[PDB]
């Protein structure tokens, strides 16, 4: 469909804190 | 003073022998001790350093085990020869190890020739001296008095040769061998001081090594982690452990996930993947500005809504950036899978839209800073110009790229995996990472210097060094010293006493 079809979209991240300080 | 030392050494080894039979034929027992206490004196004795220093380090660095031996045996029988052996060989260990690490111009090999000098004398120890453990005393002392000079060349050149270490090749499938080397990084980098800095680059390194190709090894990863717990703080092998604990997580998220998508039964090609982390076993990751497709926005909705669920006390800052994808790409000639970068990956994204674009957009569009897009057009552009195309040719870049998505694509593999990106990292990269260490020792040493004060009131600042020399597993400079002394004052836990910096006291 395009010059790249979409595959394959993997990432790292970090959940974050929600509780106050 | 005829022949050599090695020559000497030999007809001394020789004419003691001949002073034996001399007796056992003929002559006296009871004078055969006088006698080769006379000889060896007229020998050995009385000479036991122009022929034990040069003589010594010269044949120790020609490595003639024989005679190496042969001078372990002419000076472990005399007078006291071994300690003149001891002090002249432990400070050829220390000079002779000393001729890596202070060469600031050859860091690209330092951690093969640190190996190579402790087999060296690991080898001239277990034969050349028999497994005698004074010269292990030497050895160790000599080590660590050397390696507490310079801390932070070698601990990050080690970290990046232990990753090195930790790479999946098809050469290596003994990892008996990786254990065995394994081992000798554990117990020759216990010589190697700064361990903090080793510590934090290899969080960098498991996130270099997951995030992007694969480790050497499960179970090197899991005998590191309990190798890596022993010679420092078993709170120092907490974020560690952590960070597999996040993996185990994210993994069962995924199967939380692909099981709640078993009803749904995807049969699409567009993939969204999220390993989500913590930040207190991990490196930190902020946000950067870039520039996303709509389409994976609409993912990073969806990653919100699976992500608000299982322990709410949960909220987004996500990164969309830092990980690896494989992709199928178009071309003449072909249609190969490219396994690339998130940081390459959008430059993909774009050139499917259309083929044209010019710096200014790719600037904008992709929003990517300038350290990491320079070096994103430094892989399969400054060369290699067969899927990008960039206008200046070269190691040089300027800010004119003019690209066209090229037809034409040649190779002999499926699954082209050109990304160096991830598995390589850039100078000031490498430098921040370490900062993040500089003044993160500042309440380490708070806390130190606040516990001993709470704990002895009177203590000279040449005795509170040795004390955080104890404690910490990096070597504190003098600077940091009188910054510690300094914020402490600032925060009312020292009063120097005697109107000096001789003593203190706990006082506020």
């Amino acid at each position: 469909k395009k010059r790249f079809e979409v595959k394959k979209w993997n990432a790292v991240a970090l959940w974050a804190w929600d509780i106050v300080v | 003073q005829e022949r050599e030392v090695p020559e000497y050494l030999n007809h001394v080894s020789k004419r003691l022998e001949e002073e034996g039979d001399r007796v056992i034929t003929y002559l006296d027992h009871s004078t055969q001790k006088p006698l080769i206490a006379c000889v060896e004196k007229q020998l050995l004795g009385e000479h036991l350093t122009a022929i034990l220093q040069k003589g010594l380090d010269h044949l120790l660095d020609e490595n003639r085990v024989p005679d190496l031996a042969q001078m372990y045996q002419l000076f472990s029988r005399v007078r006291g020869g071994q300690q003149a052996l001891l002090q002249h060989w432990s400070e050829y260990i220390k000079t002779f190890g000393t001729a890596i690490v202070i060469n600031p111009e050859k860091d690209k090999d330092m951690v093969q020739d640190l190996l190579d000098f402790k087999d060296k004398v690991d080898h001239v120890i277990e034969v050349c001296f028999q497994k005698n453990e004074r010269f292990v005393n030497l050895m160790k002392e000599s080590f660590e008095t050397f390696i507490n000079k310079r801390p932070n060349k070698p601990a990050e050149l080690i970290a990046k040769h232990v990753d090195s270490k930790l790479r999946a090749g098809n050469k290596e499938a003994t990892d008996e061998e990786l254990e065995r080397t394994l081992d000798k990084i554990m117990i020759l980098f216990r010589f190697i001081h700064g361990k903090d800095v080793f510590e934090a680059f290899y969080k960098k390194d498991l996130a270099k090594r997951l995030l992007v190709g694969k480790s050497a090894s499960v179970d090197a990863e899991k005998s590191m982690l309990s190798k890596l717990k022993h010679e420092c703080g078993a709170a120092f092998t907490s974020k560690l452990e952590g960070m597999f604990k996040d993996m185990e997580l994210s993994k069962d998220i995924m199967v939380h996930f692909k099981q709640h998508m078993q009803n749904q039964s995807d049969s699409g090609p567009i993939d969204l993947t999220v390993n989500i982390l913590t930040m207190g076993y991990w490196p930190t990751y902020t946000p950067m500005e870039v520039h996303l497709t709509p389409e994976m926005i609409k993912l990073q909705e969806v990653f919100k809504a699976f992500y608000l669920g299982k322990h709410s006390g949960r909220k987004l800052q996500w990164q969309t950036t830092l990980g690896h994808a494989v992709l199928k790409a178009e071309f003449k000639e072909g249609k190969k899978e490219f396994q690339v970068s998130l940081f390459q990956t959008l430059v993909l994204l774009m050139f499917n839209e259309g083929d044209g674009f010019s710096f200014e957009e790719i600037k904008m569009a992709t929003g990517i800073e300038d350290s990491e897009l320079r070096r994103t057009l430094q892989s399969l552009a400054c060369g290699k110009a067969r899927v990008l195309i960039k206008s200046p040719k070269g190691k040089e870049v300027e800010d004119g790229d003019k690209f066209i998505f090229n037809g034409e694509f040649k190779h002999k593999l499926f699954r082209i995996k050109i990304n160096q990106i991830q598995m390589k990292e850039t100078v000031e990269e490498q430098v921040s990472t370490t900062e993040r260490v500089f003044q993160d020792r500042q309440y380490q040493i708070d806390a130190a210097i606040v516990r001993i004060m709470k704990m002895r009131k009177t203590l000279g600042h040449n005795l509170l060094v040795s004390e955080l020399y104890n404690q910490l597993k990096f070597p504190v400079k003098p600077g940091d010293l009188k910054k510690r002394i300094e914020s402490l004052i600032d925060r009312d836990y020292m009063e120097r006493d005697k109107d000096n910096p001789n003593q203190y006291h706990y006082v506020a």
